[PDB]
């Protein structure tokens, strides 16, 4: 996943 | 790991360069990091209001207004770039105080140690500031290089000084070949270098 | 009451593997990534990777794309990091970390797991006096103990069974070329006490069950 937090994946 | 000395009640600004949101951490020895700043300028929970985060362009900063003793720590920045987190190198903030000269001591190897074929010769530099000091070993007035190791304490909680040990390691055979063992110390607080010495066997 | 509790320290030989655990409590385990962070002795923090406990998916930092396997067990709320083909430069404290509730910073950290990688074998120290100089007083004398050639860390040193604490400096251990550690502990005392007062350094190396009580006296 290319995002800093799981809620953005 | 950068090193910064700060007089209590003075101001320091730490810069972290990088190409959205910056985070900062405080860490003390033998502890886990604590989140300190989030979203570049928002203080984390329980963080004193004398800390402030900011950023513009590629330059992000952590400022400590009116530094207190408890602010002596290593600080890290942290950001998301591309597909991973990156931490910056730490900045270790220490307490600045008046210059204090080391008290210097030299110790010969024990008879107990010598009976098994090695000689450790020890030089102690006690309770000095700042941390920078130079130890030179001399054996019958020949400068030594490559056969010593040193260790330094953390800053004392009460007097903000450091201490340092230097150990010269020789074989017994080599130790027995020479008479005069000398530790020469240079430090900002010493007007000229201080030498402590002993004659082998005295 | 978010808590992250890691497994204990491990001393490892090169070529071995270690699997560190991180037990999570106080929140819904699947709601957040579990991150892993490395900190080599006296060096900076480094992000290694993370696992999505809902789907099992992991992401690895560029520097950690080999020999690192990060997983999670939903049923025990436990994340793991397996380090394979260990090397001396893998010596570090490893942390698990969870983000804040209301921001993406790492608010919650485990206590850390020390992994030491060395070819050295368990070995107890020798303890030698740093005898007070005959030229003392001024008024203050220094004395100590050299605790030499042990593995692994740590040793503990006290003076006079804990009664003497004032003026004590116990230095960080240095790693010797042999792969063994050495450490000095020193204390400053009144010169006038040297003919009268007994000074003993109490040394313990639990990994080898070595306990030494070394009396330190003026050399005659």
């Amino acid at each position: 996943c290319p995002f800093p937090a799981l809620e953005l994946c | 790991p950068d090193f910064q000395s700060v007089t209590p009640k003075e101001k320091v600004t730490i810069t972290c360069s990088a190409n959205g949101y910056m985070y900062w951490y405080q860490q003390k020895p033998d502890q886990s990091p604590k989140l300190w700043v989030h979203g570049t300028s928002n203080l984390a929970s329980g963080v004193p209001s004398r800390f402030s985060g900011s950023g513009s362009g590629t330059d992000f900063t952590l400022t400590i207004n009116s530094l207190e003793a408890e602010d002596a720590a290593t600080y890290y920045c942290h950001h998301w770039s591309n597909t991973q987190w990156t931490f910056g190198g730490g900045t270790k903030v220490e307490i600045k105080r008046t210059v204090a000269a080391p008290s210097v001591f030299i110790f010969p190897p024990s008879d107990e140690q010598l009976k098994s074929g090695t000689a450790s010769v020890v030089c102690l530099l006690n309770n000095f500031y700042p941390r920078e000091a130079k130890v030179q070993w001399k054996v019958d007035n020949a400068l030594q290089s490559g056969n010593s190791q040193e260790s330094v304490t953390e800053q004392d909680s009460k007097d903000s000084t450091y201490s340092l040990s230097s150990t010269l390691t020789l074989s017994k055979a080599d130790y027995e070949k020479h008479k005069v063992y000398a530790c020469e110390v240079t430090h900002q607080g010493l007007s000229s270098p201080v030498t402590k010495s002993f004659n082998r066997g005295e | 009451q978010v808590q992250l509790v890691q497994s204990g320290a491990e001393v490892k030989k090169p070529g071995s593997s270690v699997k560190v655990s991180c037990k999570a409590s106080g929140y819904t385990f699947t709601n957040y990534f579990m991150n892993w962070v490395r900190q080599a002795p006296g060096q900076g923090l480094e992000w290694m990777g993370r696992v999505d406990p809902e789907q099992g998916r992991a992401d690895y930092a560029e520097k950690f794309k080999k020999r690192v396997t990060i997983t999670a067990d939903k049923s025990t709320s436990t994340a793991y990091m397996e380090l394979s083909s260990l090397r001396s430069e893998d010596t570090a404290v490893y942390y698990c970390a969870r983000r804040a509730m209301d921001n993406y910073g790492f608010a919650y950290w485990g206590q850390g797991t020390l992994v030491t990688v060395s070819s050295a074998s368990t070995k107890g120290p020798s303890v030698f006096p740093l005898a007070p100089s005959s030229k003392s007083a001024g008024g203050t004398a220094a004395l100590g103990c050299l605790v030499k050639d042990y593995f692994p860390e740590p040793v503990t040193v006290s003076w006079n069974s804990g009664a003497l604490t004032s003026g004590v400096h116990t230095f960080p251990a240095v790693l010797q070329s042999s792969g063994l550690y050495s450490l000095s502990s020193v204390v400053t005392v009144p010169s006038s006490s040297l003919g009268t007062q007994t000074y003993i350094c109490n040394v313990n190396h639990k990994p080898s069950n070595t306990k030494v009580d070394k009396k330190v006296e003026p050399k005659a």
